[PDB]
């Protein structure tokens, strides 16, 4: 649930 | 053996997330290519949007690195926020054209020095340019630039790392892979591997001046940092 985290889980 | 595969796996993560200078349709503009202003807003506009894409590409690059995705998410963020500016400076400096004194972005955008200054490098402009010139003698290819980035990235000594010990384990084959790779390509010259390592220090010296530019910049821009770029410094 943060740009970075979305980027990292997708 | 297993070394070769690491080199090639790191070379690919770099090739795929970062096209070579010559794969690119170049194209300039004449915006403040003459006089050094404090900031040109149209330059800043293209540049900032480009940078959101770089940072995405740099995350993509990281995810393809052996073992990186096994680290906790929190570690992965910690390492990234820490090295990402450095990587983007290296990356862009790998796109320098000495003749034109220019740098080319991944979409083709090709800015001379004054323009780079005016899109927000400001004080850092000259240091970036010097670093880019000091790279040329090194003659680095994709595997070296990729490895060097992986090494800056996978650093055991970051503050707040939850598994420093595991990060260190990851970084060891990278160092080695680079050592042997550089020796292969340049047997004549033995302190080329260290010469390369030490380039991370110049990256640091420049990226460290980062936050203070972020401040004096936040001032002369209209809105505010694009969200993702906010996430990486702030
Ligand atoms: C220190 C600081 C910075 C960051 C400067 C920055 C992000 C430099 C890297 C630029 C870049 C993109 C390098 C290669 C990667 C790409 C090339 C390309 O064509 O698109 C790709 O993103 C500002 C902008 C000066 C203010 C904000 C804090």
């Amino acid at each position: 649930k943060s740009l970075l985290q979305q980027l990292l889980t997708e | 053996p297993e070394v070769g595969e690491l080199i090639e796996k790191v070379r690919k993560a770099h090739q795929e997330t970062f096209p070579a200078l010559c794969q690119l349709g170049k194209y300039t503009t004449n915006n403040s290519s003459e006089q050094r202003v404090s900031l040109d807003i149209d330059l800043w506009d293209k540049f900032s949007e480009l940078s959101t894409k770089c940072i995405i590409k740099t995350v993509e690059f990281a995810k393809q690195l052996p073992g990186f995705t096994t680290l906790t998410i929190a570690d992965q963020i910690t390492l990234l926020k820490a090295a990402c500016l450095d990587i983007l400076i290296l990356r862009i400096c790998t796109r320098y054209t000495p003749e034109q004194d220019t740098m080319t972005f991944s979409d083709g955008l090709t800015l001379n020095r004054t323009q780079m200054h005016n899109a927000g490098f400001g004080p850092l402009t000259d240091l970036v340019f010097a670093f880019a010139n000091q790279l040329l003698p090194l003659e680095m290819d994709d595997a070296e630039t990729g490895l060097l980035s992986a090494i800056c990235l996978i650093c055991g000594d970051r503050q707040d790392l939850e598994q420093p010990d595991r990060v260190d384990m990851l970084q060891e084959p990278l160092l080695e892979a680079l050592k042997v790779y550089v020796r292969k390509r340049r047997p004549s010259r033995p302190h080329m591997f260290p010469k390369m390592l030490m380039k991370i220090t110049d990256l640091r010296s420049i990226s460290a001046k980062g936050a203070e530019r972020v401040i004096t910049l936040k001032m002369e821009i209209p809105g505010s940092m694009p969200p993702l770029i906010q996430e990486m410094l702030e």
